[PDB]
């Protein structure tokens, strides 16, 4: 009773049966916008189940020299479904996530996938190489929205900080010896009440394999890795037409 | 008279649920007292990892231990503790000949990570939230004092930036300036949380624009307002040359800190303000290296 | 009798601080409150579990 | 006006002198403060989350960089073989810098309490083993074989379902506190040494990969806490930040 | 004499700084002060006083000045026609320049609170009409056409004996102050577009004048509030007085 | 029961039917000088209804190019009635004012005149156009009595200052398609309790037309624009000889 | 004991200010009482309306 799982939001059932516990981002449960928190003075919208459900975005094939990847999340979810709708339409948005990503093999194959939450994911270039040119990474490498974004240089999170660190944000790990998958719940975390969904992104979600994955020849040599992630507590404030970016 | 999926309905719960709570740390923890325990069903030394969490083992469930008691204080590491450190993070100057600041004026963009020891620390965090303390050590390039007057105004974001020594905007008749004589002890002021936000931002992973977003516009990526707390000017008090060359030192010294959300730290060289680039060629390892895991 | 405008106002730490001024954020850093949450990074756990038991039941 | 006599120090600026100042904006009012998740209080909070130890802090080709984070583990043909071997040392040069931890002692002169040093395990389901991962305290030169080592504080680790063990390195000093160990003389204050024998063998059935890594995870245990604070060493740039 | 220590900032004189100082005519007696109307306590008691928007700050001719104070409107010939569009922000260069509000503005770095406006329509007793003002938030694009600007906050106005409509322009932003908006990067603090569109037509009989002026009038709710004070950018002298 | 208004002081009385409602000067009713907020020591004449009524001084004619009038205030109702001979006998004059401008027109016709109340009006030149020259308005410019001024350029006031902002002042409008007269009270104000009805000026009436007068022609071309004012709580102390200026 | 002859004298509001001599006009500028009366601009007139109604009865 702590191996299996089973999360259920809008009209939306995930199953589980090797899952390890489910983290809670910096140990708080996603929560709506109080009277004396917000500011926006109209009546904001709270679609519930028809936004805040599992949308299994993207699918990725683990390789045994596979760098990582990452998404932004605001993002992500945007031109998908009526939660995309409701952030378009709307200039203020706010909510927690219920991320869930999973990963299967045999029990003769061996790997460890690190998965975490970095919030204000800011990316960096690797500054033309020498360092004299002042570059910056392009709307497709910050704002990759589904599909993610394959990372160059893990070491350093493709942003001059040690992934050795990484674990110092909501994390969770996908050893296939022990699990099939990981599940953090990330609460709404902003300096401010309601944002954006368009151009600010909250944080990422980092994949990335520590620990090689490998198995001898003959077993099944693809190995996927599926996005599904769950908004939260949606609010959305300040209606306008639809805009895409 | 209601539809039931209505009066359940917890949508609307503002408050967060928690799960943990603040305790008093004023001290380390206590050791007391273990014992040898041979029993099966209790792995105490056992974890898993992948959940998530920190091992939750104890110093005396893995060895037999004696009892200490651990006065040692906690205060040291706290923030206020940690930050409230005056320290470099701002540097103008006001030659008599050459290119950079003639004329006698100079206008520092208020940005505090143009120096790398200060700028490291705070990048601990994502968000932090204080009031601060400048102070601003004046003098000429050999360190030596001069009897020069200097007047140094706050020029928040919206007020007329001076364009030259005899500016109008040096009136200041609402910015707040500092007059001070080169021969006066740095002059020191106080300063509030000022910002639109809760909290400053040392990372702002989204635009401001609202635009496009071509390659001559990714220049903005990273760049958040709720930050650009303006200029700070500063010029020799006069209608002529200075008559000496000049040298101001900005000191900042956080106080009544709050910080949120903790983040790796930098690992690599910083190469640019608001900007996490870093040398793609020259990516040093975190620490040192050795030969060889078997040996030291 | 003094603005009440710092950093940490309405803050759940209890500062005690000198100052001279009208307004509160001119006041020193002060001695202040020593309370933690370590599992608010080292457990932020849905189901905890001991140290005693198996991690993975 | 009323006598005063100005003592030395006077107009001397002291960095950490914690002083009032003349407040720059009358009657400003700052932006109320919203609940953000996640607010830290105290630094030692963030010494008690496990970061990954680079132990095998050896390959540099900067295309090999990810391969610090683990050392290997693989089928041996003997009897109680090496693994691998590191200074328990924290503020130290080394693995340990890799850690958050370690970093956050760079800004800290002293510190005292126990580590623990959690080794997950990620082989294949079908591998089994055991291990024996020990801790000699000062003094004890690096072991030279298993039956050396073990005679200080060990564990026996071994593989199940339980991916990963915490070895705890207890607090376990002559003085109450530990400035930063440092080669010379400083070494006076090194914890001692941790070093990971095979206490059996890595098996594997045939169809299984005949060699896995483990992936080390360190923090301060409850008692840990550090004082007098100076700058990193660690690091400091080169180029002025342009 | 009494020992003391002298802190940096010592012989500063910081402008904002308020402290005493010795007062130069020892038992002065002023003036009593009489009863005077009007007084004044907090400048936002004049922020809440509408003021003429030139949402028409086209014409320059120095004869034609007058004409900024109010745009036409006049019998259309289709449907949906745009009569007039302009920026929601108060601190920014355009209309709002020539409100009370919008001066008061420049004097402080932020505000935050709902706006409203106005609009009075000056034509004839026998002109008809009903417009649709339409407020549209943040990062909406300024509408290509009726159909959609009516996709965000706004109101038919319909002409009648109550000559003027307000349209309130919420306090609708992610964050709690907004800072001047200033095209480059600072557009992050715009309030939005407000666009002007028919929503039937002008009408009139044979006999009443086939174009008329609408004069709009700006000021801010009672939830608006401003902070940090600075000095005004709009304006600054040339010459030095005489 | 609140478009049509009636007025009576002294033996005059305004009927109007189209008005919109009365303006108080900042909200505050004519009074007399208290006895603490006075200093001069001689008892005052308060004539009452022998000065406190309604004088119509004066008529302007409203046409498409009209820039504007003011009329300087305790002024404009000297040398006529028994105020005047009060104002020129006396050196200490007090007093507060209602002020109805009327102006009416046809449903077919079309304007709007601001009429607004400047306390301390001072008048400004242009300074010999270029800006050099230390210009200042003649005596026939700053205290025209009635009859009024004509503006040269409203949008500064003549003085510099935008009348897009005028409106912080008591004022009310004459829109031509809603009513027919503005009517303004006006209290006494000055920083003193008395002061020389002659050589001071408490404040200025403007009546700018912002929306241009305009109908098709064959309506009535003759739009006057008449003002009447009626002092209140009249005081006035310090008799000498009679005074003109 | 201090003469009384700041600017702000015998005023409606409320000032706590510091001062060292004996007269009050050299005091601080202090922290004071917040009031207001936006209507004395905003809504000058004889007989009030709301909001609700039709401005023009
Ligand atoms: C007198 C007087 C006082 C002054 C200076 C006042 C400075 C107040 C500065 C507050 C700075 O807060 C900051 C927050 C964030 C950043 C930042 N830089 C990169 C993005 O974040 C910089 C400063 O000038 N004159």
């Amino acid at each position: 009773s702590d191996r299996v799982a089973q999360l259920t939001i809008g009209n939306s059932t995930i199953t589980t049966q090797e899952a390890a516990n489910i983290i809670v981002g910096y140990g708080e449960w996603p929560s709506y916008c109080s009277d004396d928190d917000a500011t926006a003075v109209d009546k904001p919208t709270r679609p519930d189940v028809s936004v805040n459900r599992f949308y299994t975005l993207d699918t990725k094939l683990w390789e045994k020299s596979s760098k990582g990847w990452y998404w932004k999340f605001p993002d992500v979810l945007t031109e998908t479904g009526v939660f995309g709708q409701n952030a378009q339409f709307h200039y203020l948005y706010r909510s927690g996530f219920c991320i869930h990503v999973q990963c299967n093999a045999s029990k003769f194959h061996q790997g460890a996938l690190l998965v975490a939450i970095l919030p204000e994911y800011v990316i960096g270039t690797v500054a033309g190489g020498t360092g004299t040119e002042d570059s910056h990474p392009p709307y497709k490498q910050t704002q990759p929205g589904a599909d993610g974004f394959e990372l160059q240089h893990p070491y350093v999170l493709d942003a001059g900080i040690p992934i050795s660190q990484l674990t110092v944000c909501p994390h969770q790990w996908i050893n296939l010896r022990t699990n099939n998958c990981a599940t953090i719940i990330v609460p709404y975390m902003n300096t401010l009440p309601f944002d954006s969904a368009l151009n600010h992104c909250n944080f990422g979600l980092l994949v990335v394999p520590i620990s090689p994955l490998d198995f001898d020849q003959g077993a099944t040599p693809v190995i996927p890795i599926t996005i599904t992630l769950a908004p939260m507590c949606s609010e959305f404030a300040g209606l306008r037409q639809a805009v895409t970016q | 008279d209601r539809v039931a999926d209505v009066i359940e309905s917890s949508i609307g719960d503002s408050v967060s649920r928690a799960l943990t709570q603040a305790l008093p740390a004023p001290t380390g923890q206590n050791t007391q007292v273990s014992s040898h325990r041979l029993d099966t069903g209790e792995v105490p030394a056992l974890q898993a990892a992948e959940i998530g969490a920190s091992s939750n083992t104890s110093d005396e469930s893995m060895i037999e231990t004696r009892c200490v008691l651990n006065s040692h204080s906690t205060a040291e590491t706290t923030l206020d503790s940690f930050f409230s450190r005056a320290g470099l993070v701002g540097e103008i100057d006001l030659p008599l000949e050459g290119t950079t600041n003639p004329n006698g004026y100079a206008n520092w963009d208020i940005d505090i990570t143009g120096y790398a020891q200060m700028r490291r620390k705070v990048e601990l965090f994502t968000y932090m939230r204080f009031d601060a303390e400048f102070t601003f050590v004046a003098c000429t390039p050999t360190g030596q004092v001069v009897p020069q007057l200097l007047q140094y105004m706050f020029v928040p974001p919206g007020a007329p930036k001076p364009e030259s020594r005899e500016s109008l905007a040096w009136q200041t008749a609402t910015n707040p300036s500092v007059f001070v004589k080169l021969t006066d002890p740095p002059a020191q002021v106080s300063v509030p949380f000022m910002s639109p936000a809760s909290a400053y931002q040392w990372f702002y992973d989204g635009y401001p624009t609202f635009g496009e977003h071509k390659q001559e516009k990714d220049l903005e990526y990273g760049a958040c307002p709720n930050n650009m707390m303006g200029t700070f000017s500063v010029r020799n008090v006069g209608s002529s040359k200075s008559k000496y060359p000049l040298v101001v030192r900005i000191y900042m010294r956080m106080k009544h800190v709050r910080a949120w959300i903790p983040r790796p730290m930098r690992n690599q060289n910083y190469l640019f303000k608001a900007n996490p680039n870093y040398a793609g060629n020259s990516i040093k390892p975190t620490g040192t290296s050795r030969t060889a895991i078997t040996t030291l | 009798h003094e603005n009440s405008n710092s950093a940490t106002e309405g803050s759940t730490i209890n500062y005690t601080t000198i100052n001279y001024y009208k307004d509160s954020y001119a006041a020193t850093a002060g001695k202040q409150s020593l309370k933690q949450d370590p599992d608010k990074f080292a457990n932020p756990v849905k189901d905890i579990f001991t140290e005693m038991a198996a991690p993975l039941k | 006006g009323f006598p005063t006599e100005p003592k030395p120090g006077t107009n001397q600026f002291l960095t950490t002198d914690d002083g009032v100042s003349a407040p720059i904006l009358p009657n400003f009012h700052p932006t109320p403060c919203i609940h953000i998740p996640g607010e830290v209080r105290n630094l030692l909070e963030l010494c008690q989350v496990e970061t990954i130890l680079e132990v095998n802090n050896v390959p540099t080709n900067a295309t090999s960089l990810m391969e610090r984070l683990r050392f290997p583990v693989s089928a041996q043909a003997g009897k109680g073989e090496l693994c691998a071997v590191f200074r328990a040392d924290p503020g130290r040069d080394g693995p340990w810098q890799s850690t958050m931890l370690g970093q956050l002692c760079g800004y800290y002169t002293q510190w005292s309490g126990s580590l623990e040093v959690t080794f997950m395990f990620t082989g294949s389901f079908m591998a089994t083993g055991k291990m024996l991962i020990a801790y000699t305290p000062p003094g004890g030169p690096l072991p030279k074989d298993r039956a050396t080592a073990m005679l200080g504080t060990h564990v026996i680790w071994d593989f199940g379902l339980q991916s990963s063990v915490t070895l705890v390195i207890p607090w376990i000093s002559n003085t109450h506190y530990r400035a930063h160990a440092r080669d010379g003389v400083f070494d006076y204050y090194t914890t001692g040494l941790v070093s990971i024998w095979y206490q059996t063998n890595y098996v594997v059935p045939i169809g299984a990969p005949n060699t896995a890594y483990i992936i080390a995870l360190a923090a301060a245990q409850k008692n840990f806490t550090m004082k007098l604070c100076k700058d990193t060493s660690h690091i400091l740039q080169t180029a002025s930040i342009q």
